């Protein structure tokens, strides 16, 4: 016949951001991922147009430094070591992390929330009589 | 052969309680003529970097604007656009056309739309509820 | 009738409403998470609540 | 404010947020950004917002 | 005896506004907003139905 | 599931998540630029909900 002649993008499993599919096994490529972050990305490319690529932080941190290594790890690390060129997950905007990297303007704005459970029928008893 | 070798305007608007004149506003002179939230940020802005300010009031009431047909950006804008102010500390709501014209910080009080309502009291007579 | 209109509803309410609920009473209990900011904002924090 | 008429129901509807004003290219700007986020850090605008 | 009732059980009907949705369900009560700003432009240039 | 527990009170303090870059990236405007058309457009509260 005719012979010839011759964007890392990382995050973390979080839900409902980073949740995991049904058949993971039996996809490839940035398919297998699905959330709310995955949409976001998705948003960010096509307002950018830019090609994207999913990738999984090794250790599971978000980010810290020590005292005694002066060592950023997690996705912190990634972007300041330069392993992962954009991270697009929760990670909490401090004073800390601005002295390293830089931060967009907050998406999502949150705060410290309380936690209870949901009032059941508690059994009223001998103050009924007199209720 | 190589190359050439070589070798503070702060403006607000009066809104409550952000920026507010004092009692005796015509008694005293400077920055000391106001007081509220946003003068006490930016002394605490002053007390973080070390560098003296002045407190000015922007003249013409408008937020921040441009025109369809001027293309002028008006009031706090304006005047960071074109040099009337170096600096402006005031509750201006950082937009998409505003990032593109000046720079912003990162947001230091969160918000957003709310209701009013009447917020009804439980004023229940006494005698003349019991024939209801 | 008012027995009737307590039986009806029967619309029962949560017993923590504010946040100074925690300051006020003390027979339902509260925490944290043991590592994290969230013990540094509660730690460094200036309000006496 | 007074007569203490009103009430705020309901929850946020948007993401809305002020931040501080600076212009396109300035040098002082990333110094301003360092006090306001330690100033948030330090808990000194719930301070003031009380 | 039972418009005493029907009355207490009118006293324990429905809360008032708390969301969006409520202001949707009802057609009594009227509100509206400034004549003017980028509050009147977010519902203009709305997209939630 | 099971749908056993609530949230009550307002948010003690004023936190929020964004994207990060590195520091001298030319990429960091744009995409908060994008950031802000997201935000204005109502996409993000759509996806929210
Ligand atoms: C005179 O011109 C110089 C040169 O542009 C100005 O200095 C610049 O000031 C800006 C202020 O943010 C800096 O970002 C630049 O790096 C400076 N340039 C240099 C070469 O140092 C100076 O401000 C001008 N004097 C004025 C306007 O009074
Ligand atoms: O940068 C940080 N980003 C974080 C992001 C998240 C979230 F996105 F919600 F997953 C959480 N969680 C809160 C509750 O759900 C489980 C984990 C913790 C974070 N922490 C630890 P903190 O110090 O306690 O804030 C950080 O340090
Ligand atoms: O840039 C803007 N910044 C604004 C800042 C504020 C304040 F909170 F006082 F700082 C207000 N107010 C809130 C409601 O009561 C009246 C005054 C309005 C603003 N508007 C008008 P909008 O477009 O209707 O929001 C702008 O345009």
């Amino acid at each position: 016949k005719m012979v010839v002649t011759l964007v890392v993008v990382t995050t973390i499993l979080e839900s409902p951001y980073v949740m995991m599919k049904k058949n993971h096994e039996m996809l490839e490529g940035n398919e297998r991922y699905e959330g709310y972050c995955v949409d976001l990305a998705a948003e960010i490319a096509k307002h950018c147009g830019f090609k994207y690529k999913l990738t999984i932080v090794g250790d599971g941190k978000y980010g810290a430094r020590d005292a005694d290594t002066k060592i950023w790890n997690g996705m912190v690390g990634e972007l300041v070591y330069g392993k992962a060129d954009i991270a697009i997950a929760p990670l909490t905007i401090t004073l800390v992390r601005e002295e390293v990297i830089d931060f967009s303007k907050p998406f999502m704005s949150l705060g410290i929330s309380i936690m209870i459970k949901k009032p059941q029928k508690s059994k009223p008893g001998v103050f009924s009589f007199l209720d | 052969y190589e190359r050439f070798v070589p070798f503070i305007v702060v403006t607000t608007i009066l809104e409550s309680p952000y920026v507010m004149y004092k009692k005796n506003h015509e008694q005293l002179e400077g920055n000391e003529r106001y007081e509220g939230y946003c003068v006490d940020l930016a002394y605490e802005i002053a007390k973080h970097v070390r560098i003296k300010y002045k407190l000015s009031i922007v003249g013409d009431g408008k937020y921040g604007a441009r025109d369809p047909e001027t293309k002028i950006w008006n009031g706090m804008v304006g005047e960071l656009v074109y040099g009337r102010a170096d600096i402006a500390v005031a509750p201006l709501t950082i937009t998409l056309v505003r990032e593109e014209v000046i720079d912003f910080s990162k947001p230091f009080m969160s918000l957003g739309i709310s209701i009013m309502i009447k917020k009804p009291q439980k004023s229940k007579p006494g005698v003349f509820s019991f024939l209801d | 009738a008012n027995l009737a209109a307590f039986l009806t509803v029967e619309r029962m309410v949560s017993p923590i409403e504010s946040a100074e609920d925690l300051s006020k009473q003390t027979e339902i209990a509260y925490g944290t998470l043991d590592s994290g900011s969230t013990k540094e904002f509660f730690r460094r924090s200036k309000i006496a609540v | 404010r007074k007569p203490c008429d009103t009430m705020k129901v309901g929850g946020n509807l948007d993401s809305k947020g002020y931040g501080v004003a600076t212009p396109k290219g300035s040098a002082l700007g990333t110094p301003v950004n360092l006090a306001v986020l330690k100033l948030s850090e330090q808990g000194i605008l719930d301070k003031l917002k009380n | 005896t039972a418009n005493l009732a029907a009355f207490l059980t009118v006293e324990r009907m429905v809360s008032p506004i708390e969301s969006a949705e409520d202001l949707a369900k009802q057609t009594e009560i009227a509100y509206g907003t400034l004549d003017s700003g980028s509050t009147k432009e977010f519902f203009r240039r709305s997209k939630i139905a | 599931k099971p749908c056993d527990t609530m949230k009550v009170g307002g948010n003690l303090d004023s936190k929020g998540y964004g994207i990060a870059t590195p520091k001298g990236s030319s990429l960091g405007a744009a995409v908060n630029l994008a950031v802000l058309k997201l935000a204005e457009q109502g996409a993000l509260d759509k996806l929210k909900n």
